[PDB]
């Protein structure tokens, strides 16, 4: 047989499997926005 | 806006409170129920102590206008529901921006409780849901 080293490390690295990654954004799990109707107490609908 | 008024028992509509300064939320409810005054005052200091970048004492303030629902108000009660749905939004909002001493529940108690209130008078509001 062969003696292989045994690959207990990444130093390719996976880089190219790692920043083909696009990360997703759930900081707030109603989409970083507070759902709210009490704080519009301005509207653009009126005039302009 | 910075100065709105608080209207008085006799000879109201003179007094005021310029909103640049902070003062206590406490004396305010004071200074508010020492004069009878509209439910309707207690929501707009508090939308000015909001637009003043404030969220806790705020919301705290109020607690102390959900005792006076129709004090001398001739039914508004449609104004202490309005009132307690303030509460019932911002409890549960404030607890979404919660930190690392309390709990989540720590505010989702009082919303859901002070919500039951809120159903007593009026069901399915805008807000209600």
């Amino acid at each position: 047989t062969y003696p292989f080293d045994q690959n207990r490390f990444v130093q390719y690295k996976a880089t190219s499997l790692e920043k083909q990654h696009k990360h997703d954004l759930l900081t707030e799990p109603d989409l970083g926005v507070t759902i709210d109707l009490i704080n519009p107490d301005t509207y653009r609908i009126d005039p302009n | 806006r910075g100065s709105i008024e608080i209207p008085l028992r006799d000879t109201d509509e003179v007094i005021e409170l310029d909103f640049d300064q902070l003062p206590e939320g406490d004396e305010v409810i004071s200074i508010l129920k020492q004069e009878h005054t509209q439910l309707h005052i207690w929501i707009a200091l508090a939308l000015e102590y909001y637009k003043q970048g404030k969220t806790e004492e705020f919301v705290k303030l109020l607690e102390a206008a959900r005792i006076d629902g129709n004090l001398d108000y001739r039914d508004h009660e449609k104004d202490q529901m309005t009132c307690l749905d303030t509460l019932a939004a911002y409890y549960v909002q404030q607890a979404r921006k919660e930190k690392n001493k309390d709990n989540k529940k720590d505010l989702i108690t009082q919303a859901t409780l002070l919500y039951t209130m809120a159903d007593k008078i009026i069901m399915y509001d805008q807000n209600h849901l």
